[PDB]
């Protein structure tokens, strides 16, 4: 028998009542909503590494600026996901350090480098369309903040992975050296954008109490589909191609079908051996360290 | 038409200049909140590069604010030498972009008032920025200044690091004086009393002191710049000398 | 011939990249005689990347020196993602130049037995030179490691940061592999014992720890490089890349 | 009357004998080279920046080698002076911090910023053509370390000086924008390179007892003159114009008559207020400072 506290959540959850954070929740809920919450927080914050690294090298002012204005609000989705996770009673400062210390996650995607302007418009368009299909899913995960967060993000971040398909369709339409930048950017980043949805649903140790809890509300596998389903078309406009000898059209159920991930490369990145990891931690590591007398100077001139 | 070029060229090379420097930030800063508010002033900052360049190009007859950008040289650039020097740490950041704020201010407070109704007009927003700008790195003096030991040490030498390169604030030249005269420019000498009512207070305020070293650096706008300023053309405008002539 | 081209190719780009990174050190080494040593070695691996990549141009048919090193991106330049690594502090610097002389050693020391007379040739010279390097870059692994608690402590933090970049020295693709068949280059994997007896013995003298994480860093010689490299390239290129075609 | 001492040594001087460490000289003499020798020794140091500045941004992998070989050989030529003032019974290690401390001196020529790749081949043709001038008449200079220092210096020295001029040539020959990039390197550093001649002769306060003691062999006045006359022919081989309306050929003294040397300017660079002392001094402050852990490493490895 589930006690009449466990009961009576199951059926809040089932009913679509949004959890608010003074509701009571099972313990493993509060907790799985802070590693999810906390590590999609942070992925926000590493995020603007491999993006920013472009700033200072943007080909023209406009793009230049539609980079800066998508970072600036990278950091401001940051501090929506910190204060979203601190309603379940964790410390942003205590999660940060955590992350700092490998001790939670962040995206696998921000593991990889960016060797050229096309990657940067590939991120724009392909990495920032597979955060949107699984981040638009959320708006109706079963805890409020979070979902609400969702909403506000998403109205946010549509508007700049439009940014980012435009400037691939300006390499794309401009001469053959664009086009082969392009191309490439996309041969590099298109299976690390597969990954972005999860491990498939055999492979998915959260997904269980996730889907039941409908924080979840689609699997990891069906998410990626309507990604394939959805970007296929896309770079087909561009006139490019995907890196996928076995990505085909099904008539017969509908989807594209495509290729096998490969899943030991993934398991290296999200355990710190992907190419730009130890970079990405080492950069936060030292912003952390190297900013501490300043901190320490708000916080001392505060309490004058 | 040639004087008022290059007068509206310096405007905008001080900002894409500066625009440039904070960009190096993204992604480093000591707190998200700083992160946030650097690529913010960065973002306007460019805005208003793009807005003095895009003129400039227009009074030109020829090019835009990219051929601008990207396809002159270090001696072409007529950018103050305040803006090109090195982030080094956050309170070398705080100063400059201090000492920038304040003469913003000042500038584009009277530069509204142009009899030139394209230049009044991008003062006209700039200006609204340059307050933003000023409220921000005058609040990080004061918080460093008078945080703690350290932090009032580093803030401090960050003042003295950089108050050499002041004195270009209110150089004046022939271009300078005589778009003053017809009522087109603001001639910088007369800049000094308010960057100064606002820059010795805010020291003060901060619990630092005035440098006394008398400020003798300058020759930015006239494309004689220091050692800084080639390395940031190079990566700025590397990928539009490899691919020139483009769309993007 | 393509196989051939492509593996002079990246000798020649290990040593014009690390010749690059010692450049930066002119003028800012802790004593005179170090700037002395930096510009040396900087200037023998300079002089290694002009002869392997004019032997690359040779066999490719076409261009020269020049081309190959300012006219290629980032993409395409082979070098190892050791060399690409930032100077850092003077151990960071030390460690990097060990790494890579030992390897050098190990590795001109037989591919003068080369059934490739130039490549022969070439690693001939080369060889006397990289024992210089090692004697130096050795020579500092042991005052610094067995120096100060402090210069001991930067010295094994340099050693460990650089760790995982060494698996690339040992990687071998299938240039490398059809190449050695034939007995024109070095199996890269069968360097490994030469390697770890030198570099082991050397941490170990230095009174230093051999790292324990297992080394994963590869795709520097596929042109798949840390985000170093770039900026590297358009400070190196930038002259060329305004005024191409020209002679100098 | 001068002491038997004071008396010797005249003799000395006016029969060419040298002077070597182990014999006597006027107090006010070894000083005088002290302050001379250590601050020929401050300019091969400090020289390297703005020659440092352009290796990593050379044009060509040749220009670039040559250029190596230019700074390591400065590096050396610092050392050989070093040696040669340590002779005279002062340490390296103090007039080297009377340097980062602007107590002592260094060439006024190493404050000029090189903005330009053509700045390089101007300071290899022009500022080097300028030092050789100089140091070639010091190498009958009284005392014998010196002499035979400036000796081994030149022999090295004007082989740079001549691949300076080549680099030069090569502009000079070269398409519009490198004839244009030569000349305004030309006039932004023509005027400074006459001014490591030093003040004119009525300005020189070291000069009486210089010339007397045969420290000095030639005249600042004297030295320069016989730059612009040798160097003039250079510039009109390049096809290039210098910076100065009143130059031109007295054919009444065999001379090549030149402007007037800005000396408000010159006053301002030698004390520390020219375009790049600031930065000169704080490279080399930084460099001394944030080695100091490889120098207590170096030296606590010795003593075990
Ligand atoms: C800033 C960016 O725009 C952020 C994005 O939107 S990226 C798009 C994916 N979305 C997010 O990362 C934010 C929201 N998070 C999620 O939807 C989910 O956490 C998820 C789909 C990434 C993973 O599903 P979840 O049920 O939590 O984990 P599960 O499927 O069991 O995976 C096993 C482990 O791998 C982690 N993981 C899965 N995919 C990952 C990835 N692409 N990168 C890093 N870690 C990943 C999981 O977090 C989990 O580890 P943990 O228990 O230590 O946290
Ligand atoms: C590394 C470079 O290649 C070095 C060079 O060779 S540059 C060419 C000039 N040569 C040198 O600097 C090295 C040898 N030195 C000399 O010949 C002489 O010191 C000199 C000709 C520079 C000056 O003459 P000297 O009799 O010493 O001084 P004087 O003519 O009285 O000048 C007055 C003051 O200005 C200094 N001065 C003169 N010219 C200077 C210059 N171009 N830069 C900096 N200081 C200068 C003098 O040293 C002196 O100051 P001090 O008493 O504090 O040292």
């Amino acid at each position: 028998m589930r006690s009449t506290q466990e009961e009576r959540f199951e059926q809040r959850i089932a009913q679509e009542t949004a959890i608010e954070p003074q509701d009571w929740m099972p313990d493993a809920y509060r907790k799985t909503l802070i590693r999810q919450i906390g590590q999609h927080a942070h992925s926000e914050i590493v995020g603007m590494l491999p993006e920013g690294n472009w700033i200072t090298r943007a080909p023209t002012l406009r793009r230049k600026a539609i980079l800066l204005a998508k970072v600036q609000d990278e950091a401001g989705h940051g501090l929506y996901l910190y204060s979203a996770a601190e309603t379940l009673g964790c410390a942003r400062e205590d999660i940060y350090q955590k992350m700092l210390d490998g001790r939670m996650k962040y995206s696998s995607i921000f593991n990889y480098p960016t060797l050229s302007w096309a990657d940067i418009g590939v991120i724009g368009w392909l990495v920032d369309g597979a955060a949107i299909v699984n981040q638009v899913a959320l708006c109706r995960t079963s805890y409020g903040p979070y979902a609400r967060a969702m909403v506000k993000i998403c109205k946010e971040e549509s508007f700049h992975q439009r940014q980012g398909f435009e400037a691939c369709m300006a390499l794309a339409q401009g001469s053959e050296a664009q086009k082969q930048m392009l191309q490439d950017a996309i041969n590099r980043f298109w299976w690390p954008a597969l990954m972005m949805f999860g491990p498939n649903d055999d492979n998915s140790p959260n997904s269980a109490r996730s889907l039941t809890w409908k924080i979840k509300r689609f699997t990891n596998d069906e998410l990626r589909q309507r990604f394939v389903d959805n970007t296929v078309p896309q770079v087909e406009m561009l006139g490019m191609t995907v890196p996928d000898p076995d990505l085909h059209f099904d008539t017969e159920s509908g989807h594209y079908r495509f290729g096998e991930i490969d899943w030991q490369e993934f398991n290296e990145v999200i355990n710190g051996r992907g190419i730009c990891n130890q970079e990405r931690l080492d950069a936060k590591r030292k912003a952390w360290e190297e900013g501490t007398w300043v901190r320490e100077a708000a916080l001392a001139h505060a309490q004058k | 038409s040639n004087q008022l070029t290059a007068y509206t060229l310096r405007l905008g090379d001080n900002c894409l200049v500066l625009s440039q420097r904070l960009g190096e930030w993204c992604g480093h800063a000591p707190e998200l909140e700083i992160d946030l508010a650097l690529a913010n002033i960065g973002l306007d900052l460019l805005g208003q590069a793009r807005n003095f360049l895009s003129y400039a190009a227009e009074l030109a007859g020829e090019g835009d604010e990219d051929t601008l950008a990207f396809t002159r040289d270090e001696r072409q650039f007529s950018n103050l030498l305040l803006v090109e020097q090195p982030n080094g740490n956050f309170a070398d950041t705080i100063a400059r972009q201090y000492f920038i704020d304040a003469w913003h201010v000042a500038l584009f407070t009277r530069l509204m008032e142009s009899r030139d109704p394209q230049l009044a007009a991008i003062s006209a927003k700039a200006i609204k920025e340059a307050r933003y700008h000023l409220r921000f790195s005058r609040g990080w003096l004061e918080r460093l200044g008078n945080g703690t030991d350290v932090s009032g040490q580093k803030m401090q030498q960050a003042i003295n690091k950089l108050w050499r390169f002041t004195a270009e604030l209110f150089d004046a030249d022939e271009i300078d004086i005589a778009l003053s005269e017809e009522g087109i420019a603001v001639d910088p000498r007369t800049l000094r009393a308010a960057w100064e009512a606002e820059v010795f207070a805010g020291i003060n305020e901060a619990t630092l002191n005035v440098p006394q070293e008398q400020a003798y650096r300058t020759g930015g706008k006239k494309g004689l710049h220091t050692e800084h300023l080639g390395p940031m053309l190079a990566e700025m405008q590397y990928l539009q000398r490899v691919l020139p002539g483009q769309q993007w």
